[PDB]
RNA sequence: GCGGGAGUGGCGAAAUUGGUAGACGCACCAGAUUUAGGUUCUGGCGCCGCAAGGUGUGCGAGUUCAAGUCUCGCCUCCCGCACCA
RNA sequence: UCUCUA
RNA sequence: UGCCUGGCGGCCGUAGCGCGGUGGUCCCACCUGACCCCAUGCCGAACUCAGAAGUGAAACGCCGUAGCGCCGAUGGUAGUGUGGGGUCUCCCCAUGCGAGAGUAGGGAACUGCCAGGCAU
RNA sequence: UCCUCCUAAAGAGUAACGGAGGAGCACGAAGGUUGGCUAAUCCUGGUCGGACAUCAGGAGGUUAGUGCAAUGGCAUAAGCCAGCUUGACUGCGAGCGUGACGGCGCGAGCAGGUGCGAAAGCAGGUCAUAGUGAUCCGGUGGUUCUGAAUGGAAGGGCCAUC
RNA sequence: CCGACUUACCAACCCGAUGCAAACUGCGAAUACCGGAGAAUGUUAUCACGGGAGACACACGGCGGGUGCUAACGUCCGUC
């Protein structure tokens, strides 16, 4: 589970996810997946996805992980009313826009980046889809 | 180097006349000469200007470099001053000692007529 | 220099054992009486001398013969 | 399920910096043009610099807000009026 | 809040005090300022006394 | 100025030719000399200091300048501002007659003396040596003293490479091996 | 769940104003006493070795020139409060 | 003065 | 008027670094010496003084050079004021403003006053 | 109660049992002025001497420093050394800022007298922003201002201060 | 004592590529705000003083946000 080691400040504001993102061309690898909605990925679904493409490629290629946790989430626990501080820490998100490549990989073939991409893909709440590197 | 720590040392009474608006005369001094020149508040333009590289000032001379070469400009940028019509100026060392040939140098515009 | 913080510093005479004689000033006074200058030491050659190494089979063949 | 508290608590009055008077603003002597900490801004002609580095007006006249410097510098002065 | 504070009697004859405080531990000898008297209109020497 | 006047007329006559200088003021030349006594024991009494200054101004005729800590460290049990070593910066005659009675009296007076070394040179001219003891100087008796201190010399020249040193107190005769 | 306190060698226990870390004692090891064991008596004793210094105060990061000795989080343990319908 | 046990 | 140099500015990197080259009549720099003016918590290193034997080595100045630094469009994109709309955690339409980054490209500053030297 | 940052939506201001940190002082020099200086860290060489004392050179260029929290400043240094000093002055104060108010703040300049500097000039505490407490009552010194028939006095007032 | 080399357990700096930030900024808008000039319009709509108040329990909706679960006809601010 990815997780910052240290951090500038312990808590953080909810913010908003809007906008459009960045790491939108595939930059390491030859084949990527590429978020098409909106919203947070947590560490457990980075990490789930990941078990499911390098169990789907027998640990052949590499693979880049685009993305990292550095939000902080927190919660209040159950039977707490609304007031005395901000919640406790329980989980890290990364926030996504349309358009941000999550993962990278080569060193297979098309069609077993395909079928474990969509392995991945069945472990995330976001839509997305496949991408191959574009010259420019 | 030097020169670099003679214009830092004298860049604060510079800024300081800068934003004074006086006219200033303005010492420079080398081993082998020295100079003097009256300057506009603006900075930008002189009025009188004396040295020992100067010929009429020079043939009189020993040594362009020594106290007696400095006094003796120091009185000719004060009598072209006072023939110019220029009477209170400010004393700006550039960065060296008030002490040795630029101290005979004021001492010689004082008594020739300038006030600072 | 400063005038009075510093010791007397004045021309005196240093001979030596193989007669260097060689005025130098110095904080010491009186004057000098040397062992070994840097004209007689042992560095040019008596250096290279005391190394002295001397070989094991001419050691054997030096202690008898056949 | 009672329980809490927030070592947070804490703020201090807001000091009401920034620049009181514009460019092209006419003032006069002694008017107080920027409140500020350091020196975020510079004093420069007829302009003079505060204990706490509050830049007031020495003369009357239009403030003029104006960079020099080799450090790029905000120098404010006032120009005549 | 160790700093005491004292005064500084004008030695003018006039009972005329500045007020002020001093760290009687670590400055045990006695300060003495010359100040101006504005009974006076001179700047006299003031010495420490009790601020009472 | 004796080994100055055999500089001024031999040494650069010698390394012009030895390294075909387009001028004469582009020859190295001897600078400085620093007499350094990194005096760390001196927190255990202020005499140490006092009199380990005092044996340093009989070797060089000067008052040393007692040097301080620049900061704090613990490990030494040491504060910023601690009186903890003393130089003494020679230059001009008393460098030179320091340098004269350096290599003709006290090299020779080291026990053991074997040679020097060609490697500190500091990659930039200026050479640097350790003594371990002060009595190979004669300047200090040895029934008055009573602690064996230790000094470090540092000849700082201006010399670019390490060679052209290497070269400038080699014809002095330095000896370095 | 809230609050208060503490965690140190094999053990109980100390250190102050942040300036080595183990004072002490117990237990253990060894020596001498004794036929022998115990006692009693003397001397050692936190970990790595040539003897020469380094690791070490619950875990992990900061502050400090330098922390058991500050500061935050985590952890375990002890105590008191957890009331009104 | 005290002095257990095999 | 041309060249060169020194001083004082304007401007504040298209003006700064780097690399190579180059300069000594004057100027500048290093330099020589220091009993003195003055100076070093030691030292004529610096500061200062008296000077002018030497050298342009360094520094400085000048010339060249796109390895950088820097500057930098056009178009588009992001955002957004007002009005309207949707599938309303977020977007779209009309209209107005319009970046940043990046690209092409530019680019080895320009200029004023005084004084001196050599030429004209 | 006070200070600093964010929330705070590019003037000011702006709430929550919102997120994070500090203060309830210090300094007779750690103030003023004149003169001068310029860091952190790392590399190499070097007696004891060691990751780390001091010394010399080089890279670097403020990544350091600021009496203390944070922010904004700082090379003309506001940072660091030394000399002389007491402007850590008294009476005022045009004009502005900020508050509902009480109040708080900045301030050129004027009069007197002073310190440093050759001089131009600077100095009415400290790089700035926290380091604080109304009134009443009472105490101390000064002052004929008042003084219950009159002369004093008590007491009160005013100024400084606790 | 010096060390002999080769591993695959890692890795500083630096270099290149790629992301994130309310308490980061070598950039930087739209709007808003302050000041000045100029028309047209508007029953002075502005300011000062004085007489009299009431009110200081707000609500939802849009936008920008904190908190909460971008839960609440929830809560706390800014603006309409
Ligand atoms: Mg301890
Ligand atoms: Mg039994
Ligand atoms: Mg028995
Ligand atoms: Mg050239
Ligand atoms: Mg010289
Ligand atoms: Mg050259
Ligand atoms: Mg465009
Ligand atoms: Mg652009
Ligand atoms: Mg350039
Ligand atoms: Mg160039
Ligand atoms: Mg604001
Ligand atoms: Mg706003
Ligand atoms: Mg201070
Ligand atoms: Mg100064
Ligand atoms: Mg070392
Ligand atoms: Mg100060
Ligand atoms: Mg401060
Ligand atoms: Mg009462
Ligand atoms: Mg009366
Ligand atoms: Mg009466
Ligand atoms: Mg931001
Ligand atoms: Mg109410
Ligand atoms: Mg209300
Ligand atoms: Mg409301
Ligand atoms: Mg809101
Ligand atoms: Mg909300
Ligand atoms: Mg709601
Ligand atoms: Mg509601
Ligand atoms: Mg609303
Ligand atoms: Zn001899």
């Amino acid at each position: 589970m990815l997780q910052p080691k240290r951090t500038k400040f312990r808590k953080m504001h909810k913010g908003r996810n809007r906008g459009l993102a960045q790491g939108t061309d595939v930059s390491f690898g030859s084949f990527g997946l590429k978020a098409v909605g909106r919203g947070r990925l947590t560490a457990r679904q980075i990490e789930a996805a990941r078990r499911a493409m390098t169990r789907a490629v027998k640990r052949q290629g590499k693979i880049w992980i685009r993305v990292f946790p550095d939000k902080p989430i927190t919660e209040k626990p159950l039977a707490v009313r609304m007031g005395k501080g901000k919640g406790n820490v329980e989980y890290w998100v990364a926030l996504i826009q349309p358009g941000k490549v999550l993962y990278e990989m080569d060193g297979v073939p098309e069609e077993l980046a395909r079928e474990a991409f969509k392995l991945a893909a069945a472990k995330l709440p976001i839509k997305t889809t496949f991408v191959t590197k574009t010259v420019m | 180097d030097k020169k670099s720590a003679r214009i830092r040392r004298a860049t604060r009474a510079r800024r300081k006349l800068q934003e004074l608006g006086a006219t200033r005369l303005v010492v420079h001094r080398t081993p082998r000469h020295i100079y003097a020149q009256v300057i506009a508040p603006n900075g930008s333009e002189v009025l009188v200007a004396a040295s020992t590289v100067e010929k009429a000032i020079a043939e009189q001379l020993k040594y362009t470099g020594n106290k007696d070469a400095a006094a003796a400009v120091g009185k000719a940028v004060a009598e072209r001053a006072l023939e110019k019509g220029i009477k209170d100026v400010s004393f700006d060392r550039s960065g060296f000692q008030y002490h040795g040939r630029v101290q005979a140098l004021a001492d010689a515009a004082r008594e020739a007529g300038l006030q600072f | 220099m400063k005038k009075d913080i510093h010791p007397k510093y004045e021309e005196i005479t240093a001979s030596c054992s193989c007669g260097n004689v060689m005025k130098i000033r110095s904080t010491v006074g009186h004057d000098l009486n040397l062992d070994v200058c840097s004209k007689c030491h042992p560095f040019f050659t008596g250096k290279q001398r005391d190394v002295a190494t001397g070989g094991r089979v001419d050691r054997f063949n030096k202690r008898f013969n056949i | 399920k009672a329980g809490g508290s927030t070592r947070n608590g804490r703020d201090s009055e807001a000091k009401r910096l920034g620049v009181k008077r514009f460019g092209g603003e006419s003032v006069l002597a002694g008017s107080i043009i920027v409140r500020q900490r350091g020196t975020k801004f510079h004093a420069g002609a007829n302009v003079g610099c505060g204990r706490d580095h509050t830049l007031f007006a020495k003369a009357d006249g239009k403030v003029k807000f104006e960079v020099k410097g080799p450090k790029n510098r905000k120098f404010i002065s006032i120009e005549a009026e | 809040g160790i700093r005491e504070k004292i005064k500084l009697v004008s030695s003018a004859g006039t009972g005329h005090f500045y007020t002020t405080t001093k760290n009687k531990r670590t400055k045990p000898e006695k300060l003495e300022l010359k100040k101006f008297d504005p009974v006076v209109r001179q700047h006299v020497i003031y010495k420490e006394a009790k601020i009472k | 100025a004796k080994l100055h006047d055999y500089y001024k007329d031999e040494v650069v006559k010698k390394l012009m030719t030895e390294f075909n200088y387009n001028s004469v003021m582009q020859v190295p030349r001897v600078e400085k000399i620093t007499l350094n006594m990194g005096v760390g024991e001196a927190i255990a009494d202020k005499k140490l200091l006092d009199n380990a200054a005092a044996d340093l101004a009989a070797i060089s005729g000067q008052k040393p300048l007692i040097t301080k800590a620049r900061k704090s460290v613990a490990g030494f049990k040491i504060r910023q501002g601690y009186p903890i070593g003393c130089k003494v910066t020679l230059r001009g005659e008393r460098m030179w007659e320091f340098f004269e009675r350096l290599i003709t009296i006290a090299v020779p007076r080291i026990r053991d003396f074997r040679g020097l070394s060609a490697k500190s040179f500091d990659g930039r001219g200026n050479y640097s040596m350790g003594v371990r003891e002060q009595i190979i100087f004669p300047e200090i008796d040895y029934d008055k003293v009573d602690r064996v201190r230790g000094l470090d010399i540092t000849i700082t020249t201006t010399a670019k490479s390490d060679e052209e040193g290497r070269a400038l107190l080699a014809a002095f005769d330095f000896p370095f091996r």
